[PDB]
């Protein structure tokens, strides 16, 4: 577990991980943004 | 010191916050990089400041 | 390598080299085992590392004159019996009976013989009993079968279990064609070895020499005729 | 022009004008292939019987041992052996090395590397053509696959003696063992494999039969229609916008394609991707990462499993593991 | 069938087995680390034998140049030793337990010096090496 | 940034629209690093949060921890994890630093130079210039030399390494002797990739492991420097294609191999992937079943060295065809497997048959108990066992999952050598875009 | 056997020789393109 | 279920932290 | 034993040399293709019609 001191900021942990691969979907909705152009 | 860390520490995930969707709008943004960059080495300056602050109080806390 | 040498290898200097299927040499020692004082020693570490394998062929050009052809080596080096453990009895009058217990005491060979056929057998000195003086010592031993009571054949027939007829024909099956095959027997034979000692290390209690084994070969589970194999070879033992 | 040596061998080994090209990735795979095909061969018809399982259990796979085209196969190499390597040179005798499965190291390294080289060769003759250099791309899927029943999963598995059979029936028995393993048809990879070869199969006869139904009158009907096309003709032998309009009334205007270009790379990418997939599938089920396993997934309120069409595929790959190497397990698990 | 009577099995630990293959039990029992913490007294048994394996089998293998004998000795009964040294350790008082420490590190460090010798078949830094070993384990065992 | 109307790249291939660009192009392989740093530092956290101390790390489905462990943090002898704390500052500080990292990558992307070659002629470069390529290669070479020192360093200087086969059990060692001698080094690099030599992947020691890296070290040193003062000879210069995608392309290659390195590496390696953080190997497992039951009937009682099987072959115990005694059954295969566990028990000339029936440790046999049941069998959904199991064990051992995955890369990138290497002679020659239709090639040969 | 493991090696030598100096001699300039 | 709660209170932050960029650089007149 | 082996499997021996005589078949050979090839660099740049300076080769 993390330390006592950082219990409360566990839940923001526990979804970090996934944001690398919503960078390929963020350039995804950038280039839809843009018409693909 | 528990309140104070849990403080400094919510403020850092913050301004962290602010950092990631101020800093690529005010980038992208002509203007933005010529007069908002002023504001945004305050962000930086801030952000910095608070990895340290979060860092030493770290010591007293764990 | 004497014993002392290969204790001073490491398992990787072995590994791949091929001396760990030799049994160790004694060198020095002596060729008269009356150094050895008499009594009941406990035989530990004796090994048989074979130097040839024959087997009986029976003699197409009529006369009966049956003889030991020789043999290509079919499954590499996993022949030498070792780690077998024991009791020796030394006599004052020059007597020796040897007698082992546990160990490898066995182990599958399968050799070629001119023509192509390979004829398994399972080189074993199991529940060796040799009795005699010191220039020759046999004795006969236990050959348990070459496969044993749960070993399916390609058709799913076994001793202690699988089928016991041929499945495949539904109709002809259970034939007198077929009895022989259906019925399967794992039971065991013996073979004759003699030993003979050649060294004797009074001062480390190691002795060494040659012997020369027979017993019969794999039976296919009783649907064939076992051969006569004899394997000549040496030995080593170390008393204590 | 050359006058050197190499430089003269080395215009001859690039030149166009071989009936068949060789290259320096053929100078690779001419000797590595005939070698394989010559032991293949001679195997094939004259081989002894092999103990494949090191149980000293020879298998039979040659034709001059009672076997049939079916039948016969090159039986893997010995348990015994396992990765170890196993050239000719490393057996006492070449009887040991034919008893213990050598001649399927032999086919099986020196296929490994004609196909790499045939790989090469593809690209090269390419360069040589001024031609774009993707075939030999469209060509990675079935080396991927090859390399994976013959070396991958030996690797992961740990012996040479649980690759593919080089046979029919063997190969055979190499699916039939695979499903009671790794459970293959539950991976999503070899899912991926058969839409690729279904799909890749259902793409040949639309492009096939829509290309054909759109062939411009060139001949009359006592002659083939292929006779309407000349080789090296400059101009279209079918009507492209013609197959677009029936394809597009088939399903709807915007579900066909209406560039042949778009529509060569989809007929190009469609199986070589999931050939690609399930090339990976069987190199991942070669380190036991198997496919989806649901048995007892349903249970009911009191705890009563319910069975699934998924327990019913665990009851047949039930039958295929306590049967398969009947002889060779001697404790519960095969963690081998 | 025939009946066979080995209630006996228990005893010299036929359950280790099962035991350390049960998922339900927490790592540390199933591994043995939790027995030895709990009953530091078969933690100092062990050390006491380890102490009978170092001052004895090593130096006639070293004397005989068996190597191999002498590495496999130095990792089997002794291959729990730095954990049985630690749980004794942690019982000692902050101030023991300090110099407790720094002992052990003395002592591992020469048991791991007279493995290179093993290791390079040197039998004089071996010999010398084992002389150091037997030294500063007997000043560990003498804290603990 | 740009388009298809003044670039000739559709969105789908739109960072080939940096090939030329050489300000931006830094900014996205900044930006790339600064994604690499956040998931190690953000996966570090997940697993630290994730983990529970009653069970071991390969039960957990941690592959970054294990990692930390190898390097001798957190702990203690045996591979028990004592503290999780160092696990927390390396995700901590992964994660800050690719903060900074993440800014540098947005920067040199959105609003600094587009290309550096007029304001920086340090930092400039064009692809063509063999001299100016060679010296980012030496050094970046330099860095990874450096890189490479920095784990002798540790392994020698700051705490040291975990050793699984350091004396009186696995423990964190300095490294005080390592092996430079150059006939092991070569030994290694040169050795076959098949069983028993495994090429580098046989590595049985911390000693040739830092032994190997100070060479590593050493070598990038000198081969940045001297890259770095020299350019390319003239056999180079008609060996290679000189473009930007030509050299990605050769690094796609090389990865390529490193990749299947690292997937063999996790499959078969028990020294620098210690089976106490990423569970037993497949071997160990097959080893370790047999060696189970080897000790359990024994008690019961019999003969290990005389029971036969089925087959004939020895049951427990048997002779590999070099001769050295091993274990019998299917894990015949795996005879080469080595252990610290299971050394102790093999003498010069194989497995012992005295010390397996007299002298058994019980942590040897908790050990082996352990792996059997841990063995890297699983499914898709990680159901631990065979494909004809029932959903009780929610296990995979890292070793699947690091094997597997690296795997899939490993091939995938080798593709990637095969389409930008393609590519790049064919854009160099200059006919990546198609044939002429008034000058192709073909037309002008002999007919076959 | 060591008389069939020399003729391999020298073949197998001979063969990777080729195709190593085949492809250093000027590789990248047998093209048909200019 | 605070736990739950607090991880998709986070987690519906991070997925909309991407598009809020894209869409203020989009009614902004952004160079996007 | 019983019979004779080369008993190199399974050893780690550098390019597989159980023997010295490997090393002359692999080095003679090597050498010799590199001795034909190194007397005929210039010959095979020549035909590309410039000189291998240091702008020598396909570049994009
Ligand atoms: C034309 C354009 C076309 C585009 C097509 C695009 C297609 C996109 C396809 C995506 C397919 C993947 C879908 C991902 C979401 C599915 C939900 C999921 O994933 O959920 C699955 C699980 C669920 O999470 C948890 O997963 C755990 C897995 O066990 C792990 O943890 C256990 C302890 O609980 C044990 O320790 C065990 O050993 C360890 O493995 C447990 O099952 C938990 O109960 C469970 O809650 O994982 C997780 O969500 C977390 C991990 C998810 C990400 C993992 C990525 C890393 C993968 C590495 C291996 C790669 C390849 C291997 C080969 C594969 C062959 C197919
Ligand atoms: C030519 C056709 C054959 C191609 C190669 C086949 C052999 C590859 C193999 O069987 O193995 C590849 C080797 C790994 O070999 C294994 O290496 C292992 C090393 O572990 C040993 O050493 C370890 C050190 O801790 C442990 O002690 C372990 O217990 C001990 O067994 C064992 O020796 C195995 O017997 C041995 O097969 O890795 C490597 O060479 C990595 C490079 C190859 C990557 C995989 C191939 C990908 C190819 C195309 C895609
Ligand atoms: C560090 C390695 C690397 C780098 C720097 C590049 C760089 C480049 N590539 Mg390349 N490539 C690589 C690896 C790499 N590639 C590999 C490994 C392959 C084999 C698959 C390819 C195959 C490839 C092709 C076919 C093409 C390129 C092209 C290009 C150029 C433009 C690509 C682009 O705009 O992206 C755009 C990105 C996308 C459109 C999104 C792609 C969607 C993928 C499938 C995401 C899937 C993720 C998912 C997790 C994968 C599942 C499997 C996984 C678990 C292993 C560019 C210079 C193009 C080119 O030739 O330029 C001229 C081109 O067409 N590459
Ligand atoms: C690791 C992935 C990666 C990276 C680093 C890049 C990087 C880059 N791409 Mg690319 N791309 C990618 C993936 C990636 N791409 C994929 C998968 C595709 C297929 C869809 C494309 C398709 C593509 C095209 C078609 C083009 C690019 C282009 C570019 C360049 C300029 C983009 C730009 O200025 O527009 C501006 C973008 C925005 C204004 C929106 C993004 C705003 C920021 C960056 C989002 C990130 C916010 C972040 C969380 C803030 C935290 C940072 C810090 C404060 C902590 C740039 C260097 C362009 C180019 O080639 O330049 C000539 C272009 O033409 N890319
Ligand atoms: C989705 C993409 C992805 C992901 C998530 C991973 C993830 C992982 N990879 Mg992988 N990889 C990938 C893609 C990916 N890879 C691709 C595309 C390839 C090419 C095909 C590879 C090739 C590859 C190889 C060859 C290896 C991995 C490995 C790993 C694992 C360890 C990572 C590591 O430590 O790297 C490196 C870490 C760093 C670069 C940071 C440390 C750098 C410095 C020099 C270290 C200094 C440490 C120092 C001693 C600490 C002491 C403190 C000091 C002050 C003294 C990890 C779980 C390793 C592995 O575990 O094998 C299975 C490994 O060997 N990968
Ligand atoms: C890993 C990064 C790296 C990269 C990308 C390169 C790349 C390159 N090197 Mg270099 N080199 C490196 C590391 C690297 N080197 C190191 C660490 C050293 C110190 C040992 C050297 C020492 C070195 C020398 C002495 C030379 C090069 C040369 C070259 C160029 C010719 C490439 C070639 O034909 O080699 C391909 C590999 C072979 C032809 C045979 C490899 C056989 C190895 C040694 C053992 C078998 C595996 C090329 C651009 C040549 C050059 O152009 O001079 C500037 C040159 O003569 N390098
Ligand atoms: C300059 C001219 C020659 C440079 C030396 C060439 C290699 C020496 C002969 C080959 C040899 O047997 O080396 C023997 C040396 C001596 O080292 C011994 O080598 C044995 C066989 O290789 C074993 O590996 C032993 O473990 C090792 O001690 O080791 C090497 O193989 C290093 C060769 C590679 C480095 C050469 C210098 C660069
Ligand atoms: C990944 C790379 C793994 C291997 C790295 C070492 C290479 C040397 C080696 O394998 O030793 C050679 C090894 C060892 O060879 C064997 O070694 C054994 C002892 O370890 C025994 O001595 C055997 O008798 C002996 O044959 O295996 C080979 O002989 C295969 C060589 C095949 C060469 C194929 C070349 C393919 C084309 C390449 C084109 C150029 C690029
Ligand atoms: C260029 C571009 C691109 C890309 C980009 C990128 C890739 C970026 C990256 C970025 C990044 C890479 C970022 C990062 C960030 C990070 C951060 C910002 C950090 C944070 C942290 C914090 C806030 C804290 C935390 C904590 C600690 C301290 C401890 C524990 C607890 C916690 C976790 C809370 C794209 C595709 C869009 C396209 C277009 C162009
Ligand atoms: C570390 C941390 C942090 C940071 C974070 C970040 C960095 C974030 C970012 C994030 C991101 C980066 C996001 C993004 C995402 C994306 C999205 C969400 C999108 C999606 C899309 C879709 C889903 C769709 C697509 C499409 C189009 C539109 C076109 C056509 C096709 C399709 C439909 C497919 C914070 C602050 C929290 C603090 C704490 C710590
Ligand atoms: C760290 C360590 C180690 C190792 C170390 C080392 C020392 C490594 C190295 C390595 C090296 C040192 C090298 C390798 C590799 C290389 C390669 C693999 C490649 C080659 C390539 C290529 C690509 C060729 C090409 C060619 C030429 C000639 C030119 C053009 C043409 C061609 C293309 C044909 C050991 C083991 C102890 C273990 C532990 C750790
Ligand atoms: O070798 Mn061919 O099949 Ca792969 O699992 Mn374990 O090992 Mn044997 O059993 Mn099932
Ligand atoms: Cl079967
Ligand atoms: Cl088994």
């Amino acid at each position: 577990k993390l330390p006592e001191a950082y219990a409360p900021f566990d839940p923001i942990v526990d979804v970090l991980p996934v944001i690398p691969v919503l960078f390929l979907l963020l350039a995804l909705v950038w280039q839809a943004s843009v018409s693909f152009r | 010191m528990l309140l104070i860390f849990q403080l400094a520490l919510f403020a850092f995930i913050v301004v962290s916050f602010l950092l990631v969707v101020g800093v690529p709008v005010v980038l992208a943004t002509p203007e933005g990089w010529a007069e908002n960059k002023g504001t945004v080495f305050s962000g930086i300056g801030i952000w910095f400041l608070l990895v340290f602050l979060v860092g030493i109080l770290n010591s007293f806390v764990v | 390598l004497t014993f002392d040498q290969l204790q001073g290898l490491t398992y990787l200097q072995v590994k791949g080299t091929g001396i760990a299927n030799t049994c160790p040499t004694l060198d020095s020692g002596s060729s008269n085992v009356k150094d050895l004082k008499p009594g009941t020693y406990k035989l530990g570490k004796f090994c048989m590392e074979p130097t040839s394998f024959t087997v009986k062929e029976e003699s197409q050009f009529k006369g009966g004159d049956a003889e030991f052809v020789p043999t290509k080596l079919m499954t590499r080096l996993t022949y030498t019996l070792d780690e077998m453990s024991g009791q020796f009895k030394v006599d004052g009058s020059g007597n020796v009976e040897l007698k082992e217990t546990d160990g490898i005491d066995y182990a599958p060979v399968t050799v070629q013989l001119p023509g192509g056929e390979r004829v398994p057998f399972l080189f074993s000195v199991k529940e060796l009993d040799a009795k005699g003086n010191a220039d020759g010592f046999g004795g006969e031993f236990v050959v348990p079968s070459y496969r044993g009571a749960t070993f399916l054949d390609p058709k799913g027939r076994g001793a202690a279990t699988g089928y016991d007829t041929a499945v495949a024909l539904p109709a002809a099956g259970d034939d007198e064609e077929y009895l022989k095959e259906n019925i399967k027997s794992a039971g065991a034979m013996k073979g004759q070895a003699v030993f003979s000692i050649a060294k004797v290390d009074a001062a480390t209690g190691e002795i060494a020499g040659v012997f020369e084994s027979v017993q019969p070969s794999d039976t296919d589970l009783g649907a064939k005729a076992p051969k006569d194999v004899k394997i000549t070879g040496l030995w080593y033992a170390q008393l204590s | 022009e050359s006058t050197s040596l190499w430089a003269r061998f080395c215009e001859w080994v690039t030149s166009t004008e071989n009936r068949l090209y060789i290259g320096w990735f053929g100078v690779l795979m001419i000797p590595t292939l005939l070698t394989a095909t010559s032991v293949f061969i001679i195997a094939f018809i004259a081989a002894p019987p092999v103990d494949i399982d090191g149980i000293r259990e020879p298998v039979s796979g040659s034709l001059l041992y009672g076997n049939n085209i079916i039948t016969g196969a090159i039986i893997p190499t010995s348990n015994a052996i396992g990765l170890h390597f196993y050239p000719i040179w490393e057996a006492a005798s070449l009887d040991e090395w034919l008893y213990n499965g050598g001649p399927y190291q032999l086919i099986v390294c020196h296929f490994f590397l004609g196909v790499c080289s045939y790989m090469g060769r593809e690209w090269e003759l390419s360069f040589r053509l001024g031609m774009r250099p993707w075939i030999a791309v469209a060509y990675s899927a079935p080396v991927a696959a090859a390399t994976a029943v013959f070396i991958i999963y030996p690797l992961g598995q740990g012996s040479f003696s649980d690759g593919m059979p080089l046979g029919i029936s063997g190969t055979f028995n190499f699916m039939i063992v695979f499903q009671a393993e790794h459970n293959i048809l539950m991976h999503p990879f070899h899912m991926l494999g058969v839409a690729g070869v279904f799909g890749g199969s259902l793409f040949s006869a639309m492009h096939g039969s829509l290309v054909t139904s759109s062939l411009i009158r060139e001949t009359t009907e006592n002659e083939s229609a292929n006779e309407g096309y000349k080789f090296g003709q400059e101009e279209e032998t079918y009507n492209i916008v013609a197959a677009h309009g029936y394809f597009g009334r088939l399903i709807f205007q915007y579900a066909s394609f209406n560039n042949s270009r778009s529509l060569h790379f989809f007929l190009a990418a469609w199986p070589v991707v999931g050939i690609w997939f399930t090339a990976l599938g069987i190199s991942t089920m070669a380190f036991n990462l198997n496919g989806f396993n649901f048995n007892q997934s349903v249970v009911d309120s009191q705890g009563r499993v319910i069975n699934t069409w998924a327990d019913i595929i665990n009851r047949a790959n039930l039958g295929m593991e306590v049967m398969h190497e009947r002889n060779a397990h001697n404790f519960p698990l095969d963690l081998a | 069938l025939d009946l066979f009577d080995d209630r006996k099995a228990r005893q010299a630990g036929f359950d280790i087995i099962y035991e350390a293959r049960d998922l339900d039990l927490p790592q540390g029992v199933r591994d043995g680390l939790a027995q030895a913490r709990e009953n530091l007294d078969v933690a100092k048994a062990r050390i006491k034998e380890a102490e009978k394996r170092i001052d004895a089998d090593l130096d006639a293998y070293i004397a005989k140049a068996y190597w191999t004998e002498g590495r496999n000795e130095l990792r089997r009964q002794v291959g729990t030793l730095r954990f049985d040294l630690n749980a004794v350790a942690d019982t000692l008082p902050k101030a023991a337990k300090k110099e407790a420490q720094a002992a052990k590190n003395e002592f591992l460090a020469a048991v791991e010096a007279l493995d290179l010798q093993l290791r390079k078949k040197n039998g004089d830094k071996a010999a010398a090496a084992l002389a150091d070993t037997k030294a500063k384990l007997d000043a560990v065992i003498a804290k603990l | 940034g740009r388009d298809q109307e003044s670039t000739g790249f559709a969105w789908w291939a739109g960072n080939a629209r940096l090939i030329n660009l050489s300000g931006k192009l830094l900014g996205a392989h900044v930006a790339h690093a600064g994604l690499i740093v956040f998931w190690a530092g953000a996966m570090n956290l997940f697993e630290v949060a994730h983990f529970v101390p009653e069970k071991p790390m390969y039960e957990q489905g941690l592959i970054l921890l294990p990692h930390l462990a190898t390097l001798g943090y957190g702990v203690g002898p045996g591979g028990e994890v004592i503290d999780t704390y160092p696990y927390f500052v390396s995700g901590v500080l992964h994660l800050i630093s690719s903060a900074v990292l993440g800014f540098g990558g947005v920067y040199h992307s959105l609003v600094g130079p587009e290309t550096l070659e007029e304001s920086f002629p340090f930092f400039g470069y064009v692809w063509k210039d063999k001299n100016k390529m060679t010296t980012i290669l030496g050094i970046h070479l330099i860095v990874l030399g450096l890189g490479a020192w920095l784990l002798v360093w540790k392994a020698m200087y700051f705490g040291g390494i975990y050793d699984t086969w350091a004396p009186g059990g696995g423990d964190v060692r300095i490294i005080t002797n390592p092996t430079v001698s150059p006939g092991v080094i070569f030994g290694y690099l040169f050795r076959s990739p098949f069983g028993g030599d495994g090429w580098i992947v046989s590595v049985d020691n911390m000693e040739d492991v830092i032994g190997g890296h100070i060479w590593i070290g050493t070598l990038c040193i000198f081969g940045g420097i001297w890259h770095i003062l020299t350019k390319p000879w003239a056999w180079a210069r008609r060996a290679f294609v000189w473009s930007g995608e030509a050299y990605l392309s050769y690094s796609l290659g090389a990865i390529s191999i490193m990749g299947f390195t690292a997937c063999c590496m996790a499959w078969f390696n028990t020294t620098a992937y210690p089976s106490e953080f990423y569970g037993p190997t497949g071997p160990e497992a097959s080893q370790s079943q047999t060696f189970t039951f080897l000790v359990r009937d024994q008690r019961l009682g019999a003969n290990v060295a005389s029971a036969q099987g089925p087959t004939g072959l020895g049951k427990y115990l048997m002779r590999s065809p070099t001769g050295e005694i091993i274990f019998g059954g299917e894990t015949m295969r795996f005879w080469d497997f080595r252990g610290p566990w299971l050394e102790p028990l093999r003498g010069p000339n194989g497995l012992d048959l005295n010390k397996l029936k007299n002298d058994i440790q019980p942590w040897q046999e908790r050990r082996a108990a352990e792996y059997m049941t841990h063995a890297p069998l699983g499914s898709l959904n990680s159901v631990g066992g065979v494909a004809t199991e029932i959903n009780a064990v929610n296990y995979v051992s890292p070793r699947s999952w690091l094997a597997t995955s690296h795997f899939c890369l490993g091939f995938f990138f080798f593709v990637g050598h095969l389409w930008h290497a393609g590519r790049a002679r064919a854009a160099a020659a200059g006919f990546e875009k198609g044939i002429d239709r008034d000058n192709e090639p073909v037309l002008s040969m002999r007919p076959l | 056997m060591l008389t069939l493991k020399i003729f391999v090696y020298t073949v197998v030598t001979f063969f990777v020789s080729l195709f190593i100096f085949g492809f250093l001699s000027n590789d990248p300039g047998r093209n048909p393109g200019q | 279920n605070l736990e739950i709660v607090l991880q998709l209170t986070a987690l519906l932050f991070i997925v909309a932290a991407g598009p809020l960029v894209i869409v203020l650089l989009s009614s902004r007149g952004g160079n996007l | 034993l019983v019979d004779d082996r080369l008993a190199g499997e399974g050893t780690g021996k550098i390019l597989g040399i159980n023997d010295p005589s490997l090393f002359w078949a692999i080095t003679i050979v090597f050498t010799i293709v590199w001795g034909v090839f190194y007397v005929s660099t210039r010959e095979i740049d020549a035909a590309s019609d410039r000189e291998n300076d240091d702008d020598f080769g396909l570049t994009l």
